């Protein structure tokens, strides 16, 4: 596979910080008056 | 709480219903505070162009992961043993025996093998590396980057359209019948004829040499001079390999008919013509209504003035005009209704008549694609109802309707509710009764005294397109008939070559087990049709709630009293049809599954004498073909099925959540 | 096969994309 | 009120007798379907290429311009077309009398909204319409040598599709 | 009333004459559609684009600068000799210009905001524009040399697909003896 | 809600009569009904041949009688702008 | 300091480059073919590989003979690609003198033809070989 | 909070302001019934929504009408 690091850089990003700060900025979105 | 922003009594709502509700409301604009018309067209013209940015980068991204991730080019070399792989996997959370064991199609990394048949479809139009797969992921990476722009400069003041462009139903349906679908039709009639076509004889064709090499060696001379059948001339030999020049033919419009013999496919010259001829067709229909030049129809007088004589429809159509131009809920109704209608048409007509290069014989291809669409059809017929329920509740205006259709249909809706309720329970009693009848007989020991009927309506159909099986000798399985003399020169040996030969999926031999799945299947969507209807006609009062749209679409219930008022809304009939619109593609893709398998096997007298009893279905095809599933991790080993061993358990697991 | 170079690339249209469909919805938002 | 140049038939309702040549021949009631404006319109191009077919024909019998022979061979009238098509002559006039007819759309566009005499292009760069009654004279002559170049168009070509021999050639012998 | 360049055509109502070049040509309507100023400063950008073309064309046929990249006389295969950095040498020099000339404003809406008259870079280092009437007649042989040139541009460039010899080299070059 | 936008010169065709009024045939609604008649009869007779020529269909059909063969379905268009015409007193 | 002309040569080099490192796939293909238990010669994917690896090899040689020969007119001094009408104002790509492998390769391409009919593993063996050495020639010689 | 309505059809037999939980109607004076008397809903702002008035309605369909709205802490019932 040709650039085989960007799996193994991007699927941890993906799918523990972007939900982390999505989750995050939304909660404090919908909770804040 | 300014979360919900378009709502000020959820926006004070002090517990979690306030998040729930905002969610689950976020997105019906109608119902928001201060909305104006000219607003929400412009909104929902925006939101359309997201939508449509959203399906292009799909697209864009299934090309870019295939170019990088699969193995297209390997693919291309040995279609009919290569495994075609979807994309990559990388997940920390494996162990090394499920790396190992995901490890296929020829690659040193873990991959899931495909099921969408992408492969046979680029292959078949024309790609062979993964370079051009790249170019085209980067052209539809840069067509979603244009429909954003266009919906954000489409929402810019100045530019925001007004209530009339949104009206305005004869230029729309002009331009989107003549170019949207006309010249789209022509362009890839264009494209089949001037790339896939020589692409598909071994000969490349690409942006570098399109414009110099002729896609017929007489070029466009033939078409000038009115000598057309020109190209008809010199079609692909049955000794054609695809995708090579040898045995490759000329021609570029041929209607040939049958299936290429190699490929097991429709000829793609006959694709190019259907799609030619679709323009064609389609630019004649938009034509037909007038926008600025006096030609032309108007679609309100055409509504007004047909109405039948005898006084039998009332008022005929009158007022159906700005009813429908009006409400955006009852033209989504239609529209939902016209797409499940064709994606069914969709899936029938592709497993019966493959278009795509040696994707007959992947048979988890043809599985998914059948299931995939048959359940986006019950899907979109459900929405067409609910949605239609919906112009029920805040668009349908009795005194613009007066002696309308509309409301001769709520004028009879009991004899409508009545004989669907009628019919359902017809079919539900004795599709049950003979079902209960042969497993009973059955479990007795006595399988000649089942009740078996013939299903002799459809092969009369079959025998007059030209099955010779059942021996009825009418139309076109009649060699002395005016049809089959009228179409012997042009399609009846290629058409009749694929309709007999048992090799395929082209009008398959049918019997009492295909009865009564058939007559099952009317069962369930009669009564899908019942529960639907009598929702949308029920909406907006009944004798139990005669001011239920006074409540709207969506409310929970109208309280104890009066007996009880549980589900009352259409909403809930629509939460109670949508388990029958599961029951009712469960039964489709159960009776097309355990009959493909059967065929496939060489076993299908196993379906052919199963198929009459529950136990049958039960026995030889769920529990029958559950082995390999539930084997795909045991405490001996695992291997590449063990995700869908996850994903079964899985699904058991997250329905019993929803009771 | 596909280099390093043309992947760069993609990514590069779907940041552009990313930027314009964050434009849209802040349009869409109001 | 009946038609003058078929007198057991009605007038048609659609001819007044205001433009040039109308003597109420109307049998079969095209007038009442289409715009009268149009009709004319359609009337004076068909003439007018008629009368241009009709003089080339008879000038390409009586000579030929140089180099054409070698081109064409013996092939004259309307055997030259599918050689011309093979050489650029008919393409490039179909591309400038396109442009043309695309002003010509413009022009009809523009007929039909009540602000254009049928026919009008008020092309005379000789000026010929120096008087009210030369004017009634030329519409009636034009008008009449069109619908007489349309049959006589019709007559040469056909003679030319049953001889092989031409117009011109036919009266030779 | 009627145009003057077209007679049984009526007279665009945006085409009034204030503008020089005006016989009223706009069979098609495009002023009714777009801003006036937008399509003249259109017309003149697209004019002395052609002009300079047409110039360079001409020049370039005859007399070159010294290297084997820039010896071919055609036009087209001359775009190719050359060297691509000098191509975006040439790019660059035109986007600067094109930034600075229009002072930033490059929208259609904006542009005519603190409104410059069409065709107005504020460009006249010699100063001979200082007198009115020089003023108008320059103005109207701008606006006929731009179409012009934009005519003789297309000629020449196509002329040197068919032909491969350069403008003066395909005018000498005419071919009266041909078998078609 | 919004006014209903309609091209210029839509007029109301709604009709309760024993026959529509002849606004509802656009721009036949000034042909007599014996001329819808006559080219009824007429269109029906050259479609019926035209067809009848093109039903044993080759891969090089002539293009006249393909053409002519649309004229099977304009004639019953063509009788009920006759029936229409009249009892319209045309 | 490169020209178009150079940048579009450096692009089909590569492509020659490409095609020609995909040549030893077939080979290693066809030696696994013959070294089997009931040796076969799998026809269809013999012709598949020809038709897109090895066409795609003679047309990129054929657009960079082209482009040796001519030079700028044929890298779009001549216009867009044209099939019929006006007169070639281009020399034929058979005039530069790096044509010669050209010819070879194409011959060959018949005996793999007839060798794919014919079932002889050793003959598709010592074609693809005689491509990729006319490949390397025809790529260490334009340079 | 939830809309209370009152339609004429009212024949004042007072079931529904018994019936209430939540103190919400009350009896009024009115001519348009043989008792002289019509339900009020001054107090909707406590409503719950129970719809138990309705259940207390004896008039063909009903005369008084609760429609549920914007949910608050009191029309909840919540305790916290
Ligand atoms: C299936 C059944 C098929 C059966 C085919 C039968 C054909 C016979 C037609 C019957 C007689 C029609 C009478 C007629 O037409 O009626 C006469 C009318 C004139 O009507 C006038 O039309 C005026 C406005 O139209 C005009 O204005 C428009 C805007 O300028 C048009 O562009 C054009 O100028 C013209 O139509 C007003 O309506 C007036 O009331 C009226 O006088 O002719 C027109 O409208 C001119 C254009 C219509 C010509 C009809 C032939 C068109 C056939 C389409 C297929 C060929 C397409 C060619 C495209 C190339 C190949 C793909
Ligand atoms: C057929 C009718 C007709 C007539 C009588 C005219 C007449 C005229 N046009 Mg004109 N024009 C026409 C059609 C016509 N045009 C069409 C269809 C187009 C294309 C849409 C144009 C485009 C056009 C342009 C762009 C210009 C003119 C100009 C002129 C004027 C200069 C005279 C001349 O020879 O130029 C005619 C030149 C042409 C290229 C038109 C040729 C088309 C045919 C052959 C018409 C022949 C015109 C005739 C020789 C002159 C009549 C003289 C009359 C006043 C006594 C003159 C008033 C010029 C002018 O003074 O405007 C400021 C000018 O700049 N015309
Ligand atoms: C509408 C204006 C117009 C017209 C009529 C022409 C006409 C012509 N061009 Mg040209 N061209 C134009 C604009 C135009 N050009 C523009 C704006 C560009 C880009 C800046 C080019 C770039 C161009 C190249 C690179 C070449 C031509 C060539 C040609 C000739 C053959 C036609 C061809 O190959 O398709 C035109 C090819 C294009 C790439 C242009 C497509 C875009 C324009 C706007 C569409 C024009 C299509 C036109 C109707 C075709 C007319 C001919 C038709 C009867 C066959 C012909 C003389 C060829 C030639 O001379 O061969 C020796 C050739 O190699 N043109
Ligand atoms: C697609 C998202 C995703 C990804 C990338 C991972 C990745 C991983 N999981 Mg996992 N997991 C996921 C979803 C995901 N999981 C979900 C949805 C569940 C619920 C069912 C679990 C439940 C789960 C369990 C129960 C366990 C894992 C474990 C692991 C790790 C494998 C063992 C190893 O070598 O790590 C060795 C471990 C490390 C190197 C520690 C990594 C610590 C990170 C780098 C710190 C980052 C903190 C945070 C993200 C910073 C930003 C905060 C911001 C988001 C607010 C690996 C990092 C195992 C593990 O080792 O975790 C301890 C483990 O025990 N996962
Ligand atoms: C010719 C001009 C033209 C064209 C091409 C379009 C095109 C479009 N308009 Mg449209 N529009 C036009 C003029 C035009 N418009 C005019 C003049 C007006 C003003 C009166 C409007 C007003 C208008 C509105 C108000 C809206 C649109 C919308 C749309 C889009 C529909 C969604 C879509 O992509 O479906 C694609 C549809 C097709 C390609 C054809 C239908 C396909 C059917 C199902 C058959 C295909 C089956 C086939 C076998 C599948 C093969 C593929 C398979 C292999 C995967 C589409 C891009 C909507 C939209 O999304 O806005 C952004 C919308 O809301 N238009
Ligand atoms: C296997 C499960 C099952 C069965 C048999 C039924 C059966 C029925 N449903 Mg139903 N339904 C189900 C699950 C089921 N539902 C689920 C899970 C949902 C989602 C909530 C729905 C939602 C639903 C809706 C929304 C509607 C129905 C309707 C109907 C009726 C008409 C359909 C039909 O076939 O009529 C034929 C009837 C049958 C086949 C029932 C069996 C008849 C038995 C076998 C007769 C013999 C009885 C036996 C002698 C009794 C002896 C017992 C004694 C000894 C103690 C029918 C009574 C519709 C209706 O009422 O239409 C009129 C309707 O509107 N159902
Ligand atoms: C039989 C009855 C009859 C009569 C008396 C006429 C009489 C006339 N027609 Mg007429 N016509 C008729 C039937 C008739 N038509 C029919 C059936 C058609 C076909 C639909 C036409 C089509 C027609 C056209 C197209 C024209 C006339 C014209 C004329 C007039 C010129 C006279 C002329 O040149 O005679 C010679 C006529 C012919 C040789 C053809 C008609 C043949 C009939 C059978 C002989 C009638 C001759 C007539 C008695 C001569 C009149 C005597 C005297 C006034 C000269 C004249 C008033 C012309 C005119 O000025 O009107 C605009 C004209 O252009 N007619
Ligand atoms: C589309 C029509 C057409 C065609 C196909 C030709 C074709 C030809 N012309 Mg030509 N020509 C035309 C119209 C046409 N011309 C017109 C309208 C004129 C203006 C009067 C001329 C004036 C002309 C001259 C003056 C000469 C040619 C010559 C030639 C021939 C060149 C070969 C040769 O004999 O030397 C060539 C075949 C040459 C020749 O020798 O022909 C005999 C020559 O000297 N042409
Ligand atoms: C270019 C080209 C081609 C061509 C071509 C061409 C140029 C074809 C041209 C055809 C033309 C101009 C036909 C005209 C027909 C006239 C008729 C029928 C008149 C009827 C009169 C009637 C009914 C009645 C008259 C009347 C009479 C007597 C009595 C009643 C009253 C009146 C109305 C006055 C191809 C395609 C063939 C091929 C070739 O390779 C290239
Ligand atoms: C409830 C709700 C309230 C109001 C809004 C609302 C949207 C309207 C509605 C929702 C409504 C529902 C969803 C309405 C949508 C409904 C259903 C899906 C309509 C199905 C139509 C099938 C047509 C008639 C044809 C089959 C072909 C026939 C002509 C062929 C014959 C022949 C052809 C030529 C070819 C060969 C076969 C043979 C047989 C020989
Ligand atoms: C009265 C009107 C009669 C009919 C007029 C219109 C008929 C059709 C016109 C077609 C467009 C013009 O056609 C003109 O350009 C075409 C494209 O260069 C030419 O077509 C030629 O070149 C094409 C492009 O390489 C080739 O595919 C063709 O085989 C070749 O014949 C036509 O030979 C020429 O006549």
């Amino acid at each position: 596979m040709t650039a085989a690091y960007l799996p193994s850089i991007l699927v941890p990003i993906i799918g523990l910080i972007f939900p982390g700060l999505v989750m995050a900025f939304a909660f404090i979105y919908i909770e804040q008056d | 709480t300014k979360f919900p922003k378009f709502s000020q009594a959820l926006a004070q709502d002090p517990a979690t219903r306030r998040i729930w509700y905002g969610l689950a409301t976020a997105h019906d604009l109608e119902s928001h505070d201060g909305m104006t018309e000219e607003n929400l067209y412009q909104k929902i013209f925006a939101s359309h162009f997201g939508h449509l940015a959203v399906i292009f980068l799909w697209t864009s991204g299934n090309l870019f992961h295939l170019a990088w991730q699969g193995n297209f080019e390997q693919w291309v070399l040995n279609p009919l043993k290569v495994k075609p792989i979807a994309h990559a996997i990388w997940d920390p959370h494996f162990g090394q025996p499920a790396v190992k064991a995901f490890t296929k199609g020829g690659v040193s990394y873990p991959v899931n093998i495909a099921t969408s048949g992408v492969y046979h479809w680029w292959y078949t139009i024309g790609m062979r590396s993964n370079t051009d797969l790249y170019a085209g992921s980067l052209f539809l990476l840069f067509l979603a980057g244009v429909f954003l722009f266009a919906g954000w400069l489409h929402l810019q003041p100045k530019f925001r359209p007004g209530l009339s462009w949104f009206k305005n139903n004869e230029s729309r349906l002009n331009h989107h019948l003549s170019g949207l679908f006309g010249f789209s039709s022509l362009a890839w009639s264009a494209h089949l004829i001037h790339v896939a076509i020589p692409e598909a004889r071994g000969q490349h064709v690409g942006w570098d040499n399109f414009t110099k090499v002729a896609p017929h060696p007489a070029g466009l001379q033939p078409f000038f001079s009115g000598n057309w059948g020109v190209y008809a001339a010199a079609p692909d030999t049955t000794n054609h390999i695809f995708g090579t020049s040898e045995g490759a033919g000329t021609a570029i419009l041929t209607f040939l008919g049958g299936f290429h013999p190699q490929t097991q496919a429709l000829w793609l010259t006959d694709i190019a013509h259907h799609h030619l001829a679709i323009g064609v067709v389609f630019i004649f229909a938009g034509h037909m209504y007038r926008t600025n030049w006096g030609i032309g129809h108007s679609l309100k007088e055409i509504l007004d003035a047909h109405r039948p004589p005898g006084g039998r429809l009332g008022a005929g159509h009158k007022g159906i005009f700005e009813t429908l131009t009006n409400s955006l809920h009852f033209q989504l109704g239609l529209a939902l209704a016209s797409l499940g209608v064709i994606t069914s048409l969709v899936a029938q007509h592709m497993y019966a008549l493959p278009s795509y290069a040696f994707i007959a014989k992947d048979y988890v291809t043809q599985s998914a694609l059948y299931t995939h669409h048959q359940y986006i059809a019950g899907f979109l017929m459900v929405g067409a109802f609910a949605h239609g329920a919906i112009f029920f509740v805040r668009d349908y205006d009795p005194e613009q309707n007066k002696n309308n259709v509309l409301a001769r249909i709520l004028d009879h809706k009991e004899a409508i509710i009545s004989h669907l309720s009628w019919v359902s329970l017809f079919l539900g009693f004795h599709t049950l009764g003979i079902y209960v009848h042969n497993d009973v007989v059955v479990a007795f020991g006595t399988p000649e005294k089942q009740i078996l009927v013939e299903p002799v309506f459809a092969q009369w159909i079959q025998a007059s397109s030209g099955k010779a099986l059942y021996g009825f000798d009418v139309f076109l399985s009649s060699s002395n008939s005016v049809a089959t003399n009228a179409s012997s020169n042009i399609w009846l040996p290629g058409w009749l070559e694929a309709i007999n030969s048992g090799k395929n999926s082209l009008f398959l031999p049918i019997g009492p087990g295909d009865f009564l799945i058939h007559h099952a299947i009317a069962l369930a969507l009669h009564t899908t049709t019942l529960i639907l209807v009598k929702g949308a006609l029920d909406a907006r009062g009944s004798k139990l709630m005669p001011d239920k749209k006074d409540f709207g679409y969506s409310f929970p219930c109208d309280g104890p009293g009066r007996g009880g008022t549980c589900d009352i809304s259409a909403w809930d009939a629509f939460y109670l049809s949508m388990f029958w619109m599961l029951n009712t593609i469960g039964w489709v893709t159960f009776y097309w599954h355990w009959k493909h398998v059967t065929i496939w096997q060489g076993n299908a007298g196993q379906f052919n004498e199963s198929s009459t009893y529950i136990m049958g279905w039960l026995r030889d095809y769920l529990w029958l073909n559950s082995s390999p599933l539930i084997n795909g991790y045991n405490p001996f080993g695992m291997n590449s099925l063990s995700v869908w061993s996850w994903m079964f358990l899985f699904g058991h697991l997250i329905w019993a959540t929803g009771f | 096969m596909i280099s390093d170079t043309q992947i760069f690339i993609a990514l590069i249209l779907a940041l552009v994309s990313l930027v314009l469909a964050i434009r849209l919805g802040r349009a869409l938002y109001q | 009120a009946m038609s003058d140049s078929v007198p057991f038939l009605k007038q048609p309702e659609a001819l007044d007798g205001s433009m040039a040549g109308d003597v109420g021949f109307d049998p079969l009631g095209f007038s009442s379907i289409g715009d009268i404006n149009f009709l004319r319109e359609a009337e004076l191009k068909h003439g007018r290429i008629a009368m241009l077919a009709a003089a080339g024909s008879i000038a390409q019998d009586i000579f030929t311009f140089p180099g054409v022979s070698k081109v064409v061979g013996t092939a004259k009238m309307t055997g030259v077309h599918d050689i011309l098509v093979k050489q650029g002559a008919m393409g490039q006039l179909l591309l400038w009398l396109s442009f043309l007819e695309v002003f010509g759309t413009i022009a009809l566009l523009e007929t039909l909204d009540g602000k254009r005499a049928p026919g009008d292009f008020k092309f005379d760069p000789l000026n010929f319409s120096k008087n009210p009654e030369t004017f009634k004279r030329y519409q009636l002559a034009e008008i009449k040598n069109g619908r007489l170049a349309m049959m006589g168009v019709g007559g040469m070509v056909h003679g030319y599709f049953i001889t092989g021999k031409g117009p011109l050639e036919l009266l030779g012998n | 009333d009627m145009s003057a360049s077209v007679p049984f055509l009526p007279r665009p109502a945006a085409l009034d004459g204030s503008m020089v070049g005006d016989v009223g040509f706009d069979p098609l309507g495009f002023t009714t559609k777009y801003d006036i100023k937008w399509l003249r400063e259109a017309e003149l950008k697209h004019g002395r684009v052609c002009m300079l073309a047409s110039l360079g064309c001409i020049v370039q046929e005859f007399v070159h600068l010294p290297s084997e990249a820039t010896s071919n006389p055609v036009a087209s295969e001359a775009f190719f000799q050359v060297p691509a950095g000098g191509l975006w040498q040439i790019f660059a020099a035109i986007g600067i210009i094109e930034h600075f000339s229009n002072n930033f404003k490059m929208s259609g809406s904006t542009m005519f905001s603190d409104g410059r008259a069409p065709g107005d870079l504020s460009f006249d280092p010699l100063n001979f524009g200082k007198n009115p009437s020089a003023r108008a007649r320059y103005e109207l042989a701008e606006i006929k040399n731009g179409r012009l040139a934009m005519m003789g541009f297309s000629g020449m460039i196509h002329g040197c697909f068919i032909t491969g010899k350069g403008p003066l080299g395909a005018l000498g070059s005419l071919d009266w003896h041909q078998s078609f | 809600y919004s006014p209903v936008p309609s091209p210029e010169g839509t007029k109301e065709v709604y009709w309760e009569t024993k026959a529509p009024s002849s606004d509802v045939l656009g721009i036949g609604a000034g042909v007599s009904s014996g001329n819808f008649a006559a080219s009824s009869v007429v269109a029906l007779m050259i479609g019926g041949f035209c067809t009848g020529q093109v039903i044993p269909l080759t891969s090089d059909p002539n293009p006249l009688f393909l053409i002519g063969s649309f004229l099977l379905p304009y004639s019953w268009a063509l009788h009920v702008a006759a029936w229409i015409q009249k009892n319209n007193g045309k | 300091a490169a020209s178009i002309t150079d940048k579009q040569k450096t692009v089909l080099a590569g492509k020659i480059t490409v095609a020609a490192n995909k040549v030893p796939v077939l080979t290693a293909a066809v030696e696994k073919m013959k070294s089997g238990k009931k040796p076969k010669m799998d026809r269809d994917y013999v012709l598949r590989f020809s038709a897109l690896y090895l066409t795609t090899l003679v047309d990129a040689m054929d657009q960079y003979c082209l482009r040796d020969a001519n030079g700028a007119k044929a890298a779009g001094g001549a216009g867009i690609p044209k099939v019929g009408g006006f007169k070639s104002t281009l020399a034929p790509s058979s005039a530069s003198a790096l044509y010669g492998n050209v010819d070879s390769i194409k011959e060959d391409m018949q005996t793999i033809r007839d060798a794919a009919f014919k079932g002889d593993f050793d003959g598709v063996i010592k074609a693809a070989g005689d491509i990729q050495t006319s490949a390397t020639a025809f790529l260490g010689q334009a340079n | 909070s939830h809309s209370v309505k009152v339609y004429d059809t009212c024949i004042g037999c007072t079931q529904c302001v018994r019936a209430c939980p939540c103190d919400v109607l009350e009896m009024v004076s009115w001519d348009g019934c043989k008792a002289g008397q019509i339900a009020s809903a001054p107090r909707t702002e406590d409503c719950i929504g129970c719809k138990r008035c309705e259940t207390a309605c004896p008039t063909d369909f009903l005369s008084v009408r609760v429609y549920l709205g914007g949910e608050t802490t009191r029309s909840m019932g919540l305790a916290y």
